[PDB]
């Protein structure tokens, strides 16, 4: 059963192969296999109640007793403490679904452990393990070109956001965040065309702050075509709010220059020390006509500055802002369209960003002040900026958008939509049970294993929403081989229609192949596996 | 563990089978080292500092701790050899584990263990048949010296074995006295009626063939004789003691005056029944039970031998051969109690005998049958017992020579010819049936090999001019005569063994051959195994 | 089957796995508690509350204030964090109803 | 044995002395090779193993798993000595060396149990590992043409046998043409080092890909770096070992002035020296900039308002695939930026690969240098995808040096088995038995390969000793058809130095494993 | 397992497996032959079936 080698020689002298043999252990052979099956097959049973509209969510509590709500499959699985290393290929899994798509990171886990459900029969009646994964990987290749003959396309312009807002929203309808579903979905969308080379280029996710205030409502929630900050300006008699502010950007903290290098200036005398004070003096005051003479209303350093300066400012009529974050002071560069400014010398009316409101903004009876940079012409950054009424749900909503932002993102990258609930699963297992119908008959098995467990996406969504599985399942099948139509699937809303293409149920086609590929790569490394041999110590 | 939830442990498959192999193996390497002239003894130590030297794979399989089930079956194979011939009991243990050994090989190589033991059975079978056949030897052709042949082979490898020139006649001599002939007139001669003491002192040399009994025991009363001539010999199975009143009797008494009567009878009774004994001419008493020092004198005062405390096995020797008749009651079918002279038996002489400060009886010359006894002696305790064993095994011998009146030669010929005839034979058994009757064949060839291995000699070169002495044998029917030829190690060379005298009764090979073959088949079923955790 | 009722245990030695209704059953139980603890502060002839806290100062206040005591208490339900957070937000806000809404999602 | 007042040794050294110290030799042998077994041919299955840190390693390659096997006993230790010679001078038979050296030491078992002597045994095995080694160098196949077609479908079928055993075998044609792609740029050493392997978690092995350039990943970029541009169409690369930045001008540097007047000077003189170096960079006319030391924010400012791109902190293998690729060198100073040291590149690119931000030099036609780019759902799965490419690779860098082709299956095995068989049927007897030994344990890489697929090893080695006997050189175990087969024209094809090797290493650790007569353990300090 | 995977509830299961109960029953009643007592190699052949499985399958 375990404990790799026990024999102690037939002679009676020690047999000591490896170290700590006793304390080791060891499975081998289709028993590993059912270990890991089973194994997987308790995380997708986890994690399948929390698959569509009707899903439910879980929550995590980390070592130091935080807590978390979420239906993401990824962020689940991180947080979730396993020690089976099958669990931990499924964890794996997810994040990997989730680093190429954003999307579909309870979608992999669910098919997953479906496919090695299925495996664990057919191990049963004696196939190879390794042929279970040869027609798995078949049943995937058909599958996917399935998927590319029933796609979908869609426009991606900014003119008519309709259906990217109609994907957003599919994204959206799973999470806490559809009480303001559409609300939610258009600034995803937004903020995804805002920053974009749309050249079918990439989409630069550090050009969109998503920041999260605790008070307030979610409709609260918005898009600032800016940046926002979590500091007030520096002195608190500055004001508060500045329309067509002209910044000036800084990362040189407005005291008196200090050589990098190990340097003594030595005072000798009353002339120098008097030198040498009204040398600080000057300074502080030519910085300050520096500032001024480039034209700015507004300042803004990446390094704090003392008395001298913010009162010199504030005489000045010279707001400023200090303590700014090095990539909260680039993007205030890129949105304002400002050149960031390392000296005073160096300062000029060109390098200034424009922004049309500077504003600071108050929490109610909190102290807490945020400044907000916005009306800006052509800010290629953007903030999304989340209220609610705890924190679970602020977090919630920050993973949400972060799943829309990268929903829109793939689209961005390839306009083809496959049709959702379920649909585009029911139309892949029709077509991988038709490829079957044709192999030789020893990887027909594992073919139709592939299309049974590709048909637990719709059970899944079926079930949760209070359907019968098995009921729904049959009759939208029949139904799509009847009248074809690779859009029919299961009403989890109740809408009374079955077609997906009607209801505005969109997935993206890159999404469900990531998803089948991912599944079936993961599902044949582990299936390749038919030996564990772990420390089994038990130890501190 | 896991999905059964089974409170134990479970190994399965090519695990399991392995370990069975490693336990086999483990005690056939237990004892291999103690296989023919050139094996070696063993001292065990039983964790008090009682010692046990011996050559006996039976002896030595019985005092070992073993846990393993797989090395259980092993032992109980020796044990069973032990109880139903009484030697081959290492060879029987080899056998075992080599046929196991190549026959998990076979299971490797994902030939059907069914597949295995189908083969097995086969060439067990059809070895049986071939020697049965061809390989016996008849006693009768030979006279009395095959007797001797049969004991001094069983007797080499004991620390007997130089002196078997001079054991074997004992041995012989006394398998011939306790010869008796029942129904069917068939010859039957049953040791373990042959007494066997054991005495440290003179050298072996000295060891004793008494042509009568010896008695582990002595006369009850300094003042009796020790030595009777024309002895009458009366074996009495109750005891000679003060007459107590059974459990639902109870003495009463309301008249002092008969008191004293009641309590002379508790005596009187006894000395009836003594003086009964005495009247007939019985010179000699023995009785399982007990002699009060009042009965003693009785027998002291008559002039005869009284011994008490005698063996029920003894006893019934004794009254077997001498021609007595064991009473328990002086009682008879008329409701009187009374004894015949007819009860008695009869010997030349019954002598108390000095053996280094330890005395015995002897009952020498006894008429109505011949009995025998062996004092074997030794220069401690140790060796006579190693001496007991020894010959043990070789009475046992020279029994099943006389039983069954054929014999097979030794030094590994036996199994080279079988190797040779069963390596051809398994050609026309099926594919896999074949293989295994093959890796039978080869399996027997480990006790020429182990032989050799022991008398420090090239077991391969050696082996190999056996196989090719009996393939001559078995392809060239002007030849046959080599088939005799087995292993000397005393040279290293073969030897016509049968002109030899190395001799060992067909039932030793062949039931070894039977008790390995069905020990490896058991074994050889298990496929998975389930260790439960103690109730506690 | 289950993460936790299954033939194998996929976790660290220390973590558990609630399901479905003992799931509910802890959340509900856990939110109702801290529901119950807040209410009876409610209104004009609510009553205060002791916080006794164990510390090497052993700080001590008298509070009818919602938010505070939510704040000062060890909790160890997740739900009951949740509201408890909740509070904490409301107090943010504006400066009153950290009660009202605490009973109100109880 | 008895106490001797002062014993010889140190209290607690445990000798194991003879013939049963040899056969539990190798029994500890046959467990190590039992330990990768499973693992052999293309129905063969990976192993897990877990560290005590409880980290896991998913692999099919035998040297890695036994590597990982914490081995203790002196005579199992070489097997796994001679699996990781093996990865050292060939890069695959890894289980095939352990295999066979387990196995020439179970067939030699019986003959070592009845008192052989093992100098006699070692002195057949050399005998018989010196004819089989030459039997391959005169049957193996070498094509004597030199034509590139050719000599390119020669690598690309040792590459897809090399991969026809790993999680990647689906795949394997696939990444069989770029193993070839990759090796047939280095130039004439083959280093390794040239070759780049990145593991970009996310995507399928499909998604993986070869860049004939160069590819890593950002690096820590400061404020600025956003506002860079981030494609370039021809650019001059500037490759550095210089920090950019404003620091001391040197640690043990000490400035003493005694007027503010030369404080200012001193301030701006540290800002001139920056960005004097910054100015010279900028006219060399490279647009792109790369450092292995750091590029400090004001660097980063100075480049993004140039409209130049720049990435400090490279590392070191990435700057000289970066040189090797683009064609330039590397400069600590800054002094002589000529275009002779300056690199170009057709396109230069930021793009996002699964969740990770890599930089792409493409377009280099000069390249001595390729960068794989692998995909995937798991740590493990990318690195044991790493570790398939490693053995295709280095069994194509082996080919290129020596197109010297045996086939595969079983067949090279057994047709040794038969030469050996007949050679050992010729001599006096004792070296017979083990040579025919030798010549049995042979037989032990098609029967894995039965095994393991599912199959009657017995009846198909049965079918290749008489397709081999009856005429017939490269017959072996056809996997798909549970059958025989000619592998050399399935093109099931392995260089010949593999087997030459895995012979050469399996009968040198078996004749070592076999000369140990006795094993003192001294007790550890 | 699967069964109750697809939503189907544990008594209607059973009820089914009644019924393939039943028609089971029936098909190996149809698939069955009578036979004598007296027919002795059917008794011979019935007990070597019986002990095809054991260890006592050489001796059988
Ligand atoms: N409005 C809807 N109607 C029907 N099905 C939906 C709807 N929204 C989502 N789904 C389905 O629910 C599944 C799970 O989606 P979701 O939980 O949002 O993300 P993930 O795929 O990461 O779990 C998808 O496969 C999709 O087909
Ligand atoms: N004098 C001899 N010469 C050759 N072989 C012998 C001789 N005596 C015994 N043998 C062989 O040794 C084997 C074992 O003998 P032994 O060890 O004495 O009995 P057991 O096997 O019962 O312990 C026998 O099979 C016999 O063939
Ligand atoms: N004179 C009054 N008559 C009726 N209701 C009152 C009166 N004064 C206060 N209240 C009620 O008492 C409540 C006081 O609630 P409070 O303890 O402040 O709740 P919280 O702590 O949630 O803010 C208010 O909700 C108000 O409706
Ligand atoms: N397509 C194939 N058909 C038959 N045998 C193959 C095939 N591909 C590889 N083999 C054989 O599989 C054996 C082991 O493969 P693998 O274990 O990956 O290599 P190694 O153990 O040598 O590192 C080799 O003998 C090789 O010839
Ligand atoms: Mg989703
Ligand atoms: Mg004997
Ligand atoms: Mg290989
Ligand atoms: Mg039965």
């Amino acid at each position: 059963a375990s404990m790799g080698t026990l024999a102690f020689d037939e002679y009676g002298r020690p047999f000591l192969i490896i170290k700590d043999q006793d304390r080791k252990s060891r499975l081998m052979g289709l028993e590993a296999l059912k270990s890991h099956i089973m194994a997987a097959k308790a995380v997708a049973n986890t994690m399948r109640t929390s698959l569509g509209p009707n899903g439910l969510d879980k929550m995590m509590v980390d070592k130091d007793g935080d807590v978390t709500v979420t239906n993401d499959g990824a962020t689940i699985l991180s947080m979730m403490d396993v020690d089976h290393q099958i669990a931990k290929l499924m964890v794996e899994l997810s994040k990997s679904q989730d680093d190429e798509i954003g999307d579909g990171t309870t979608g992999v886990v669910v098919l997953a452990g479906a496919l090695l459900e299925e495996a664990e029969q057919l191990l049963d009646r004696g196939i190879h393990p390794i042929r279970i994964a040869d027609g798995y990987e078949q049943a995937a290749r058909v599958a996917i070109e399935h998927l590319d003959k029933i796609s979908d396309s869609v426009l991606v312009d900014i003119k008519d956001t309709e259906p990217l807002i109609q994907t957003a929203k599919t994204t959206l309808g799973s999470k806490v965040v559809n009480s303001c579903h559409r609300q939610m979905a258009e600034i995803a969308v937004n903020a995804v065309l805002t920053v974009a080379d749309m050249e079918r280029r990439d989409v630069d996710f550090e050009l969109i702050k998503v920041e999260g205030k605790v008070g307030g409502r979610l409709e609260d929630t918005k898009l600032i075509k800016g940046v926002i900050v979590d500091k007030d300006f520096s002195h608190p008699q500055m004001p508060k709010k500045v329309e067509d502010a002209k910044i000036a950007i800084l990362t040189c903290p407005f005291e008196p220059p200090k050589p990098k290098t190990k340097h003594k200036l030595d005072v000798t005398s009353v002339e120098d020390y008097k030198a040498l004070q009204k040398y600080e003096k000057e300074k502080f005051e030519e910085m300050i006509q520096q500032i001024k003479e480039t034209g700015a209303n507004l300042a803004i350093c990446q390094w704090g500055f003392d008395d001298e300066a913010n009162h010199l400012l504030l005489q000045n009529n010279l707001p400023a802002v200090r303590w700014v974050g090095g990539p909260e002071i680039e993007l205030i560069a890129i949105a304002t369209g400002g050149r960031i400014v390392p000296r005073f010398s160096e300062l000029t009316a060109e390098k200034l960003g424009f922004a049309g409101l500077v504003q600071e903004i108050s929490f109610g009876t909190t102290k807490d002040k945020m400044l907000v940079i916005e009306q800006c012409k052509n800010s290629r950054a953007v903030t999304i900026f989340i209220r609610g009424g705890n924190k679970m749900i602020i977090e919630e909503a920050k993973r949400s958008l972060h799943d829309a932002l990268c929903v829109i993102r793939n689209l961005i990258r390839d306009n083809r939509v496959v049709y959702g609930g379920g649909a585009a699963e029911i139309s892949c297992a029709l077509a991988v049970s038709q490829e079957a119908d044709k192999c030789p008959t020893l990887e027909q098995y594992a073919m139709r294993a592939f299309a049974d467990a590709l048909e637990v996406i719709p059970m899944a969504l079926s079930e949760n929403s209070g359907m019968n599985p098995i009921q729904t399942m049959t009759e939208v099948r029949a139904r799509q081989v009847k009248e074809m139509n690779p859009a029919l699937g299961i009403d989890c809303l109740h809408k009374g229609t079955n077609d997906m293409k009607q209801q505005h149920v969109i997935e993206t086609l890159i999404g469900k192949k990531q998803q089948i590929s991912l599944a079936t790569q993961m599902v044949r490394m582990i299936l390749k596996i038919d030996d564990i041999r772990k420390p089994g110590e038990s130890e501190e | 563990e896991g999905p059964l939830s089974v409170f134990g442990d479970r190994s399965t498959g090519e695990t399991i089978r392995s370990q069975n192999v490693m336990a086999a193996a483990s005690i056939a390497n237990i004892v291999k080292s103690s296989l023919g002239p050139v094996g070696l003894d063993k001292m065990l130590v039983d964790d008090i500092g009682d010692v046990t030297i011996t050559n006996d794979g039976a002896t030595i399989l019985k005092l070992l701790e073993v846990e393993h089930p797989a090395a259980k079956v092993l032992c109980e194979l020796a044990d069973l050899q032990d109880k139903e011939v009484g030697d081959g009991t290492t060879s029987v243990v080899i056998i075992a584990a080599e046929l196991l050994k190549n026959a998990d090989e076979l299971v490797k190589q994902k030939i059907h263990p069914t597949s295995v033991i189908s083969g097995y059975r086969l060439a067990c079978k059809e070895a049986v048949r071939y020697i049965n056949e061809n390989l016996i030897v008849n006693t009768d052709e030979l006279g009395r010296d095959c007797l001797i042949n049969a004991a001094k082979t069983s007797m080499s490898s004991k620390i007997i074995g130089i002196n078997g020139d001079f054991f074997a006649n004992m041995v012989v001599d006394a398998v011939l006295a306790i010869k008796y002939t029942d129904i069917r007139g068939q010859p039957r001669y049953p040791v373990n009626s042959v007494n066997i003491l054991k005495a440290h002192g003179r050298s072996q040399m000295e060891s004793m063939l008494i042509s009568g009994y010896a008695l582990n025991c002595v006369v009850g009363s300094q003042g009796m004789p020790k030595r009777i001539v024309n002895a009458k010999i009366a074996c009495l199975d109750f005891s000679l003691q003060k007459t107590k009143m059974k459990l639902g009797v109870q003495v009463v008494i309301t008249d002092p005056e008969k008191l004293d009567q009641i309590r002379q009878r508790e005596s009187d009774i006894t000395k009836e029944r003594i003086q009964k004994i005495l009247a007939t001419g019985a010179n000699v008493i023995l009785t399982t039970g007990g002699i009060d020092d009042m009965c003693l004198k009785y027998f002291v005062e008559a002039g005869a031998m009284a011994v008490r405390r005698v063996l029920k096995r003894d006893l019934k020797r004794i009254a077997k051969a001498s021609g007595a008749t064991i009473l328990s009651t002086l009682a008879n079918l008329e409701g009187e109690e009374t004894f015949e002279a007819a009860m008695l038996g009869q010997a030349e002489e019954v002598v108390q005998e000095r053996i280094c400060d330890d005395e015995l009886i002897l009952i020498k010359n006894t008429k109505a049958r011949t009995s025998a006894s062996i004092i074997l002696r030794g220069a401690n305790d140790f060796m006579c017992d190693e001496m007991e064993r020894s010959l043990h095994d070789a009475l046992c011998v020279v029994k099943r020579v006389l039983e069954s009146k054929s014999v097979v030669p030794g030094g590994g010929a036996v199994e080279a010819a079988l190797s040779i005839y069963l390596e051809n034979y398994a050609t026309s058994m099926g594919s896999r049936e074949q293989l295994a009757i093959a890796e039978f064949a080869r399996s027997l060839l480990v006790i020429p090999n182990t032989l050799a291995v022991n008398a420090a000699q090239d077991s391969t070169d050696l082996v190999a001019k056996l196989r090719a002495f009996h393939n001559e044998a078995q392809v060239n029917p002007e030849r046959k005569n080599l088939k005799w030829i087995g292993l000397d190690l005393s040279n290293g060379k073969p030897r016509d063994n049968k002109q030899a005298g190395v001799f060992e009764p067909t039932i030793v090979k062949v039931k070894s051959l039977k008790f390995a073959t069905e020990a490896a088949i058991t074994i050889l079923r298990i496929d998975d195994l389930i260790k439960l955790h103690p109730e506690s | 089957a289950s993460l936790s009722l299954a033939p194998v245990n996929i976790f660290k030695a220390g973590a558990d796995e609630e399901r479905a209704e003992t799931a509910r059953l802890t959340s509900f139980i856990g939110a109702i508690a801290i529901g119950d603890l807040v209410k009876s502060t409610l209104g004009p002839k609510g009553m205060d509350k002791i916080l006794l806290s164990s510390g090497r100062d052993a700080s001590l206040m008298v509070t009818n204030d919602g938010a505070t005591i939510l704040k000062n208490i060890g909790v160890d339900n997740p739900a009951a964090k949740v509201l408890v957070d909740m509070s904490r937000v409301q107090d943010d806000e504006v400066g009153d109803g950290t009660t009202s809404v605490t009973v109100l999602a109880a | 044995m008895m106490p001797t007042p002062v014993i010889l040794l140190k209290e607690g050294t445990d000798s194991s002395q003879g013939i049963p110290q040899l056969v539990s030799n190798i029994s500890a042998c046959q467990v190590i090779a039992e330990a990768v077994r499973t693992t052999l041919g293309p129905r063969g299955m990976d192993k897990l193993i877990v560290d005590g840190r409880g980290k896991a390693t998913i692999s099919n390659d035998g040297a890695t798993i036994l590597k990982l096997l914490d081995v203790v006993h002196p005579a199992a230790k070489t097997l796994v000595d001679i699996a990781k010679s093996q990865d050292a001078e060939v890069g695959d038979g890894t289980t095939s060396v352990t295999l066979l050296a387990a196995e020439f030491l179970k067939q030699v078992k019986p003959y070592v149990e009845e008192g052989l002597h093992p100098q006699i045994i070692i002195r057949a095995f050399r005998t018989a590992t010196q004819l089989a080694v030459n039997k391959i160098k005169e049957i193996a196949v070498t094509v004597k043409k030199a034509d590139k077609v050719e000599q390119r479908k020669l690598l690309e079928k040792c590459a897809m046998t090399a991969l026809s055993s790993k999680l990647i075998s689906q795949q394997k044609a696939f990444f069989a043409k770029m193993v070839v792609d990759a090796v047939m740029m280095l130039d004439d050493l083959l280093q390794l080092k040239m070759i780049g392997i990145k593991k970009v978690q996310g995507g399928a092995l499909e998604d993986s890909q070869l860049v004939a350039g160069v590819a890593f990943k950002k690096t820590f970029s400061y404020a600025g770096f956003e506002m860079q541009p981030k494609k370039y169409h021809n650019p001059k690369i500037a490759l550095l070992n210089v920090e950019l930045e404003l620091k001391a001008e040197k640690d043990n540097a000490e400035i003493r002035v005694h007027t503010v007047e030369d404080y200012q000077a001193i301030v701006d003189a540290e800002w001139n020296i920056l960005y004097d170096k910054l100015e010279k960079i900028h006219h060399s006319g490279a647009k792109v900039v790369l450092s292995k030391l750091p590029i400090g924010d004001v660097a980063t400012q100075y480049f993004a308002d140039r409209d130049m791109f720049c990435a400090g902190r490279v590392p070191e293998e990435d700057l000289k695939r970066t040189m090797m690729a683009c064609g330039g060198s590397i400069q600590t100073s800054v002094n002589a930026l000529s275009a002779d040291v300056l690199g170009r590149c057709q396109v230069f690119e930021e793009t996002q690969i699964g969740g990770e931000r890599y930089n792409f030099f493409t377009g280099c036609p000069k390249a001595k240098t390729c960068t794989f780019i692998l995909r995937g759902g798991a740590e493990q799965f990318m690195e044991e995808t790493e570790r398939s490419l490693h053995d295709a690779i280095m069994i194509v860098r082996r080919a290129i040096k020596n197109d010297s082709v045996v086939a595969g299956g079983g067949a090279i095995e057994m047709e040794l088995s038969k030469y050996l068989r007949d050679y050992s049927r010729t001599i006096p007897g004792k070296q017979q038995l083990l040579i025919g030994a030798y010549a049995k344990a042979l037989e032990i890489i098609p029967r894995q390969l039965c095994d393991n697929a599912g199959f009657d090893a017995t009846n198909i080695l049965n079918k290749l000793r008489a397709r081999h006997a009856q005429g017939g050189t490269w017959y072996g175990v056809d996997i798909n058809n549970e059958d025989i087969a000619d592998n050399f024209e399935a093109f099931v094809w392995e260089p010949a130095m593999v087997r030459i090797n895995a012979l050469t290493a399996a009968s040198e650790a078996a004749c070592l494993i076999v000369s140990v007569d006795e094993t003192i353990k001294n007790p550890r300090s | 397992t699967k069964l109750l995977q697809k939503g189907i509830h544990p008594t209607i299961i059973s009820e089914s497996f009644q019924k393939a109960l039943e028609k089971g029953i029936e098909i190996l009643t149809d698939m069955s032959r009578p036979v004598e007592l007296s027919d002795r190699e059917t008794l011979l052949n019935s007990a070597t079936t019986s002990l095809n499985s054991k260890v006592v399958s050489q001796y059988s």
